[PDB]
């Protein structure tokens, strides 16, 4: 997260980390046994870490739980980045506490100008690299789809939206992939891609989770 | 679609670090720039026996992740991660053919992938994302090896972090 602030220990209890010997993606706990992340984060033998604030400490209010099933959207398109969403079923239910709680799915898509919370452990610099110990947060508004397609001509599908500031300075960055975008208390986005980090006229692009609520519910019901 | 790994066993990063492409066949050659055709400035990417380990490259994807998978479309660049110069592209140009060159512009999704081949990695170029790829190999000219499309005869590299 570039241009953000330290979230605090209890502030984003639905945030999780995808781990394979190292942190490589964020994700969102949407109930005690299911996580949403980005399709491009798929890896074999993912371990989910829940209740982590400091990514570098092995504290005891955290939980490490193996993925039992990692389900990339069947229409995920690696050439277009379309349908960039993955479901993970945890091998055991998470124990809920101050630092572990689920985020719910939206009832409708969010409108332009709504302020959202984007969170993760990615790079905090727009030039060079610096990775934080603690979870970082950013408030940023949803942009109209026309402006999103105007910033990224020929690249925005109906399952994507932009959030952020065309003045730059505040954005998700590398290492935030798969992380939550929460607006009005509901999961509206998944960190996906962008041109650089916090660059002028280049906001972050996010998977439009509202378009996937039926598929998520069906997949959870069938698994 | 596995993760790309350097010679230390670490995942290759998305833009943060530079890496030498170390040939397994050539042994005493490193990446450099050379003149192609009638051009004044050196803009063709070559393997030069006199320049080892050579110029390091960065692997860049617009995805917000700090690892590179073999499935990711990449820009490859000389120089700083944010800088727009030194970005690789493929240019038809006599006498090399589909020559690997550097330009001053950076497209969002690059045309390259890094794919496991034999005992290292090869660079593969995609004229369009929906299509099959073309291995990058070497055209021997002027006592140097111009990197160019040479499908079926890839140049095999290990990826050594510059540190």
């Amino acid at each position: 997260i570039v241009g953000g602030y330290t979230c605090g220990a209890n502030t984003v209890p639905y945030q999780v980390s995808l781990n394979s010997g190292y942190h490589f993606c964020g994700g969102s706990l949407i109930n005690s046994q299911w996580v949403v992340s980005a399709a491009h984060c798929y890896k074999s033998g993912i371990q989910v870490r829940l209740g982590e604030d400091n990514i570098n400490v092995v504290e005891g209010n955290e939980q490490f739980i193996s993925a039992s099933k990692s389900i990339v959207h069947p229409s995920y398109n690696s050439n277009t980045l379309n349908n960039d969403i993955m479901l993970i079923k945890l091998k055991s239910a998470a124990s809920l506490n101050s630092r572990v709680a689920s985020i719910s799915l939206p009832t409708s898509c969010a409108s332009a100008g709504t302020q959202c919370l984007i969170s993760g452990w990615g790079n905090t610099k727009s030039s060079g690299t610096s990775y934080p110990d603690v979870l970082k947060c950013l408030k940023a508004p949803i942009l109209s789809d026309s402006s999103c397609k105007s910033a990224y001509p020929g690249q925005i599908t109906s399952n994507m939206f932009c959030a952020g500031y065309l003045e730059g300075g505040k954005d998700s960055c590398q290492g935030d992939s798969g992380g939550p975008v929460v607006c009005s208390g509901k999961l509206q986005g998944i960190v996906s891609w962008g041109s650089g980090c916090a660059q002028k006229n280049k906001p972050g692009v996010y998977t439009k989770v509202c378009n996937y609520v039926s598929w998520i519910k069906q997949t959870i019901a069938s698994n | 679609s596995s993760v790309v790994v350097d010679t230390n066993g670490q995942p290759v990063s998305n833009g943060a670090d530079a890496y030498y492409l170390v040939p397994v066949s050539h042994g005493h050659a490193g990446l450099a720039l050379a003149k192609i055709g009638n051009e004044a400035e050196p803009r063709a990417v070559v393997l030069d026996p006199h320049h080892r380990p050579g110029l390091p490259v960065r692997f860049e994807s617009p995805l917000m992740i700090n690892i590179i998978k073999e499935s990711y479309f990449l820009n490859i660049k000389f120089g700083p991660s944010s800088s727009d110069s030194g970005v690789w592209d493929v240019i038809q140009q006599d006498p090399i053919g589909l020559a690997v060159k550097v330009t001053d512009t950076k497209s969002l999704l690059g045309p390259f992938k890094v794919e496991k081949e034999g005992e290292g990695y090869k660079i593969v170029y995609y004229p369009e994302r929906g299509q099959t790829g073309l291995d990058i190999g070497l055209v021997h000219r002027n006592d140097k090896y111009y990197l160019a499309v040479k499908d079926g005869e890839p140049c095999v590299f290990k990826i050594r972090k510059a540190t």
